[PDB]
């Protein structure tokens, strides 16, 4: 998964053009501006970054009691 | 125009003509690459060093095939290779661990001098400056086919010390025993 | 179906291929390559791909090898490889009076009865193995070539190296050279389909394993 | 220009009748030219060899350590290859893998129009000698190789198929 971006060699997608075709009849203009939102401000990053954290720790509490990982913990 | 070794194809463009062996052998284009901290320069001082790495490992290999341990081993075995390295190791670790750490001296500092070569161009890639003997306050041209012979015996070491590391894990025998087994089964 | 046809940019509608009379002639033949009958009923030569992605992604830089080129330099390589493959097939069966074997007790008679269970063997074994690193080298110092004339910086014509030991064509007349080159087609050509006999024949359920396969 | 040089003699002349001479540069001809060259020197020395220790010659003494000059007393000189050991088989190898090199190491190819291969071990100058007697001595020299490349395949197929030479069949070997 470490390999599906392009960064020096042509090979691999440029963020950009991802997001900026993904655009339906309803809604409009679809993904276009998300990058400049995503890379020239850290608040928005957080907003997503703190969502998704925190909805993992959820998510790891769910599956550490019914798969105990750990020997003599359960 | 064209590669000396590669003669259906073009010469790649940062082969000279300057460095020792340069045949312009380089079909993929590696010479040219200079991205994530490597290039020609670093190559150059990589060939240089498995060069050496492999001259030194095929010598040692035959040394303590040939005439035994030095004195101070002992328990002899059946390959010198894997077979003798494991057993000293058993035996005493210290002289092969205290060799350890020197060369870990050693190596960080010639990666910070390869580092600082490059930036300022006034160090030759595998040059360390060591000639104590004084071969190269001679002739110039005599001087050039020591650097040649130096790359010559160091690509053709290169396959032998990577060929007796690896038919030594295989066969279990002696580099000359597996040579000597070679010429019974093909006898002709 | 409004857009114009894909048909009319690779067909030509004008002359008319050698073989086959009643199709016409595909955009990128000529007479100009040696063996060449105009023979390409499927139209293959005229397909608009770059088939030196394979080797190199597209998206690495612009550049584009010609499709008739990179099926010559292809046939000529599958060509070389059955020309040898069949040759050797029948050469260690015994089939030209001598049961050429390499020395050693691993490739006799004994262990290795005919060609036909020498694949399995060997791969066993190793040697096999060996030979697929051998040819890999090989390869990779050959397929390079494909680029360069992809990105127009070479004058190579396809399945051409300076392999010729013994000088056979310096200083030979294009029409000299020309019918050679249609020899290593024409010979290679039945070579292709004589070791894809070969192969078939000793694998049903009949057939035996001796020079003659039937 | 076949028909004026070493090898065209009077009761053929130029004998090609394939037109293989003609069939590459002058680079190829000069090889096939070598290859008879060194093709005759192999069959001499093999016809020849053949034909003593058939008699029953018999270097005195032992040839290695115990497999020593028995060879000659019963099998056939076709056979005693095997007999001869690896480290025996080996030296003579190699001596002909060094005798090869000098043989393509001179200073200008024979293809590129120099000289054939000259004796690598005693090298006695060898440039004197008259050029007209020297062309006829080029003469001797392929003509006996090429009877001689002929005779040693006459004394393969006689080891093989009985029968198969009329007046050779009766010969023990
Ligand atoms: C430069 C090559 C060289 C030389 C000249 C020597 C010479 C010697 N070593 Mg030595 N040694 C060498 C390489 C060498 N070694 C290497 C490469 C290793 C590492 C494996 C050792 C590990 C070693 C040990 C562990 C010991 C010696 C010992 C000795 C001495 C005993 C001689 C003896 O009793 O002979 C018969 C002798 C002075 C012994 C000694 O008493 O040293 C004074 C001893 O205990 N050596
Ligand atoms: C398509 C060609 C081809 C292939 C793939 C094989 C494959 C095989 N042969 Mg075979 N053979 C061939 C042609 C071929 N043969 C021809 C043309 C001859 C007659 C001249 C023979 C004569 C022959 C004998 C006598 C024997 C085999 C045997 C074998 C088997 C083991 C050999 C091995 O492991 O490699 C070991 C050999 C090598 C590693 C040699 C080096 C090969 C190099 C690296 C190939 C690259 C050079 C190539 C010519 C191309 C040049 C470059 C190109 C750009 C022009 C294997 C099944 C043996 C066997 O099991 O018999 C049943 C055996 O005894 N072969
Ligand atoms: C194709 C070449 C050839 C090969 C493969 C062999 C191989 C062999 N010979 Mg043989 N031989 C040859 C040529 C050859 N010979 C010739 C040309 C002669 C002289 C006429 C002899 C005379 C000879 C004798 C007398 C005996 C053998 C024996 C043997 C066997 C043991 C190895 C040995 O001592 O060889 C030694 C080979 C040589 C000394 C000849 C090669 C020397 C090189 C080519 C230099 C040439 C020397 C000289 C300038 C030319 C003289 C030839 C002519 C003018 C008389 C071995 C199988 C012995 C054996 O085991 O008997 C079965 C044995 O008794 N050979
Ligand atoms: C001048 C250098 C030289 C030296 C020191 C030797 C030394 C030896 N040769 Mg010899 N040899 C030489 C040159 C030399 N050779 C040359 C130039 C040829 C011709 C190519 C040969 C051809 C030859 C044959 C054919 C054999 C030997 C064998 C032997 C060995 C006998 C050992 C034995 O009986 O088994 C212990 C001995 C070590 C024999 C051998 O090693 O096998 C037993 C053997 O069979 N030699
Ligand atoms: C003293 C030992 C000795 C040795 C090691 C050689 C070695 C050699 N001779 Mg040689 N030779 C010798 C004595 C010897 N000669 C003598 C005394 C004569 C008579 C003057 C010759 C006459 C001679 C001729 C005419 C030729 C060679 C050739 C060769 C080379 C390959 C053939 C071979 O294996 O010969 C092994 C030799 C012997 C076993 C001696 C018996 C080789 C480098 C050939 C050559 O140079 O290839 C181009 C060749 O054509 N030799
Ligand atoms: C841990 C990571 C492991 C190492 C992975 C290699 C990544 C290093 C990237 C730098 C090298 C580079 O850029 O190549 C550069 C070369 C191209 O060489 C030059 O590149 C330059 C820019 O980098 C320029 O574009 C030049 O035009 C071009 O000639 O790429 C290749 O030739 C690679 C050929 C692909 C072969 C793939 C077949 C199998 C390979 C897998 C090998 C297994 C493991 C590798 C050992
Ligand atoms: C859930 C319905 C659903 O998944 O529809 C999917 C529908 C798809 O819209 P588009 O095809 O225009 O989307 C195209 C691009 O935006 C996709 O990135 O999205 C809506 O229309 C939003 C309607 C809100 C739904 C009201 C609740
Ligand atoms: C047991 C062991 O250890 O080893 C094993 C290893 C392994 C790998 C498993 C084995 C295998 C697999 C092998 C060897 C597979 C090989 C397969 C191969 C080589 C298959 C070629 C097909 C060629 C065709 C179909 C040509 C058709 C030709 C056609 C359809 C034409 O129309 C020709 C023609 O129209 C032209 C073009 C125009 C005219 O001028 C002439 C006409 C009109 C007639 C073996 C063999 O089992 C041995
Ligand atoms: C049996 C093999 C056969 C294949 C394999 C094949 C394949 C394609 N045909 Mg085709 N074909 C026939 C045979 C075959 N066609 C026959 C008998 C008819 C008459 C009934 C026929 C009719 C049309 C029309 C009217 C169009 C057309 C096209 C393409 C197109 C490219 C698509 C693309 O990549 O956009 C592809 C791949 C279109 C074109 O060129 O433009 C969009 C177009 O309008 N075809
Ligand atoms: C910080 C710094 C730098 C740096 C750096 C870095 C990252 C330096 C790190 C270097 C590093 C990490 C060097 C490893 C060597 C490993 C070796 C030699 C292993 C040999 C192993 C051999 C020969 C064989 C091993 C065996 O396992 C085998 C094969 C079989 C097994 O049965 C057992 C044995 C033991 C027999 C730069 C790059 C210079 C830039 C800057 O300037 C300064
Ligand atoms: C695969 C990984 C490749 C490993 C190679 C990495 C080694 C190179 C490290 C970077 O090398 C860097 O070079 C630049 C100039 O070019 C120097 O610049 C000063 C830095 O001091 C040095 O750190
Ligand atoms: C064992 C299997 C049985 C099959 C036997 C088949 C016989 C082989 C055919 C013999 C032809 C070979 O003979 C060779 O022919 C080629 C091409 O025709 C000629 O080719 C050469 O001369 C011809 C003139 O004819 C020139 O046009 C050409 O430029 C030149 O390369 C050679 O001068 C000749 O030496």
């Amino acid at each position: 998964a470490g390999h599906m971006y392009r960064t020096n060699w042509g090979i691999g997608h440029s963020m950009k053009e991802i997001l900026e075709a993904h655009k339906g009849p309803f809604t409009g203009e679809g993904h276009k501006g998300l990058y400049e939102i995503l890379t020239t401000s850290w608040h928005a990053q957080l907003a997503i970054n703190l969502a998704m954290i925190g909805s993992l720790s959820i998510i790891v509490a769910h599956h550490m009691y019914a798969m105990p990982p750990y020997p003599y913990i359960a | 125009e064209k590669s000396q070794s590669l003669p259906f194809m073009n010469r790649p463009a940062l082969l000279d003509g300057s460095m020792a062996g340069d045949v312009g052998f380089d079909p993929l284009g590696l010479s040219n690459i200079d991205d994530v901290g490597i290039d020609l320069y670093w190559l150059r001082e990589a060939e240089v060093k498995h060069c050496r790495v492999a001259m030194l490992a095929v010598v040692g290999i035959l040394q303590v095939e040939i005439f035994g341990p030095a004195p101070g081993c002992e328990m002899a075995t059946d390959k010198c290779q894997m077979d003798a390295f494991w057993q000293l190791w058993g035996a005493h670790p210290q002289y092969i661990a205290f060799g350890l750490i020197m060369i870990m001296m050693i190596e960080m500092i010639s990666g910070i001098a390869t580092t600082q070569g490059r930036e300022s161009g006034e160090r030759a890639p595998g040059d360390f400056g060591l000639d104590p003997l004084g071969y190269g306050k001679g002739d110039a041209a005599g001087f050039a086919r020591l650097q040649a012979q130096e790359i010559a015996n160091g690509r053709l070491a290169m396959f032998a010390a990577a060929g007796e590391i690896v038919q030594g894990c295989t066969t279990h025998q002696g580099a000359l025993e597996n040579l000597m087994t070679a010429l019974r089964d093909n006898s002709f | 179906a409004m857009p114009e046809r894909l048909w009319d940019s690779m067909v030509d509608k004008t002359q008319r291929s050698k073989a086959v009379p009643f199709l016409p002639r595909a955009v990128n033949l000529d007479g100009s390559l040696p063996g060449d009958v105009g023979f390409d009923p499927f139209y293959l030569s005229s397909i608009p791909k770059d088939f030196s992605g394979f080797i190199q992604p597209p998206q690495w830089e612009e550049k584009g090898i010609p499709t008739l080129y990179w099926m010559r330099e292809a046939e000529l390589k599958h060509s070389r490889v059955a020309m040898l493959a069949w040759f050797g097939w029948l050469a260690t069966d015994g089939a030209f009076g001598v049961t050429l074997r390499f020395p050693g007790e691993i490739y006799s008679v004994e262990n290795i009865p005919t060609a036909y269970e020498a694949h399995n063997a060997l791969v066993s074994q190793g040697s096999m193995g060996f030979l697929l690193l051998a040819v890999g080298f090989i390869e990779f110092c050959t397929g390079a070539v494909l680029v360069e004339v992809a990105k127009g910086d070479s004058d190579r014509e396809a399945g051409d190296f300076k392999l010729d030991p013994l000088s056979f064509l310096k200083g030979k007349s294009e029409e000299e050279i020309k019918r050679m080159k249609t020899r290593e087609i024409a010979n290679g050509r039945l070579a292709m389909l004589a070791f894809g006999g070969v192969a078939t024949q000793t694998a049903l359920e009949g057939g035996n394993h001796a020079f003659p396969y039937f | 220009k076949v028909d004026e040089m070493p090898g065209a003699t009077a009761p053929l002349g130029k004998f090609d009748p394939l037109n293989l001479a003609t069939l590459g540069s002058e680079s190829t001809l000069a090889w096939f030219r070598a290859a008879e060259l060194k093709h005759s020197r192999v069959a001499m020395l093999a016809t020849t060899g053949y034909l003593v220790q058939a008699a029953g010659i018999h270097f005195p003494g032992m040839l290695s350590s115990d497999v020593s000059f028995e060879s000659l007393s019963a099998m056939k000189p076709l056979d005693a290859w095997d007999a001869v050991p690896e480290g025996g088989k080996n030296q003579i190898y190699f001596t002909i893998f060094l005798a090869e090199f000098i043989t393509e190491c001179k200073g200008t190819h024979y293809t590129k129009g120099g000289p054939l291969p000259t004796i690598v071990f005693p090298p006695i100058d060898f440039s004197t000698v008259n050029p007209e007697q020297l062309k006829t001595r080029q003469n001797r020299e392929l003509n006996n190789g090429r009877l001689a490349m002929i005779a040693i395949m006459s004394f393969v197929a006689a080891a093989n198929i009985p029968g198969s030479v009329p007046a050779l069949a009766g010969n023990p070997m």
